[PDB]
């Protein structure tokens, strides 16, 4: 178990993330996505 | 994405879910780890594309967020919220019941976002603690989706959700529409107060028979506000339970409720 992932450090991050909240739909909502009739073919 | 995008951290629960880190924006979040293979011999690939079609659609702060998802050659991968403070249900049994102001707050929580899914035609269909997740500052998270379903025209005939929950129409085999979920959040509200939920019998014959009698019977326990708000979502007809705004306008919750909407970007 690495150390970001348990403790005071997790915690920490935890707060940050709650508080500084990141532009999600740009950072992840934009990129692209394999189509749903993909999901059970070739990657 | 790809899996090597991504520090993980640790399991959060056998199902596999992981915590997890995005490598680039060091953003912690949880990772869904799904089976190809496993999905197409149980048969549940348009089962799962549904549920993931949904919930990827939704955008509310009490309803688990899907950012995105991604797969490789064995396994599928949904990139999903992390919710800090885990089960709902596992705060519940801990306690034992709810105070008022804790119960009043999650069902603000609760009929804001099924407010938002009924704007949207779709219907949740299995409200119950199980599949409640908790934020940061404790606020409810609908996690998961597995029996909903976007109900656009046609009136539904499936009986589903959970023994204790299900609403008259289902077990007496008459269409449904949205107002199922408005029963189910009575029931929650109920189960959130007494730490039982109200038609508790046991044989599934009873439960049934309890459930399409309205068979309730409060606890001296509870407040006459929390009362009237259960028994005004527990009504055997669906078109007279109280709609999902008259639960956010209700007195008891007014009162009650300590609400706070999540920072949002920026
Ligand atoms: C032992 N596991 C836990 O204490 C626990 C389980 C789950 C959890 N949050 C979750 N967030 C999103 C999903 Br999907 S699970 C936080 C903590």
């Amino acid at each position: 178990i690495p150390a970001w992932a348990s403790g005071n450090l997790l915690t920490q991050a935890i707060r940050q993330q709650y508080y500084k909240p990141i532009d999600v739909d740009r950072m992840y909502g934009t990129i692209d996505s394999p189509k749903l009739e993909e999901l059970f073919n070739k990657s | 994405f790809t899996i090597d995008d991504f520090d993980i951290g640790r399991p959060l629960g056998k199902g596999n879910v992981y915590l997890a880190r995005e490598k680039q924006n060091k953003f912690i979040m949880a990772l869904k780890v799904l089976f190809k293979s496993q999905l197409e011999k149980e048969g549940v690939e348009h089962q799962l594309r549904r549920e993931i079609e949904i919930q990827s659609h939704l955008r509310h702060p009490n309803i688990l967020r899907m950012y995105n998802y991604f797969h490789d050659r064995k396994r599928i991968y949904l990139m999903l919220e992390f919710a800090p403070r885990g089960e709902l249900y596992k705060e519940l049994q801990k306690h034992g019941r709810f105070d008022e102001q804790r119960s009043a707050t999650f069902m603000e929580e609760l009929a804001d976002a099924l407010h938002y899914c009924h704007e949207r035609k779709v219907i949740h269909r299995d409200i119950k603690p199980e599949n409640l997740l908790m934020g940061y500052k404790g606020e409810l998270k609908i996690a998961d989706f597995g029996w909903s379903v976007h109900a656009p025209s046609l009136r539904r005939r499936t009986m589903c959700g959970t023994l204790d929950y299900l609403p008259p129409e289902m077990i007496e085999g008459k269409t449904h529409d949205e107002k199922v979920d408005l029963w189910c959040a009575g029931v929650l509200c109920y189960e959130f107060l007494v730490g039982m939920p109200p038609f508790d019998s046991p044989s599934h014959t009873e439960t049934h028979r309890r459930i399409v009698n309205v068979d309730l019977k409060f606890p001296p326990f509870l407040s006459d506000g929390s009362k009237d708000l259960i028994s005004k979502l527990l009504r055997y007809h669906p078109p007279q339970r109280l709609p999902l705004k008259g639960v956010m306008e209700h007195p008891w919750v007014k009162a009650n409720s300590r609400r706070v909407l999540p920072p949002v970007y920026q």
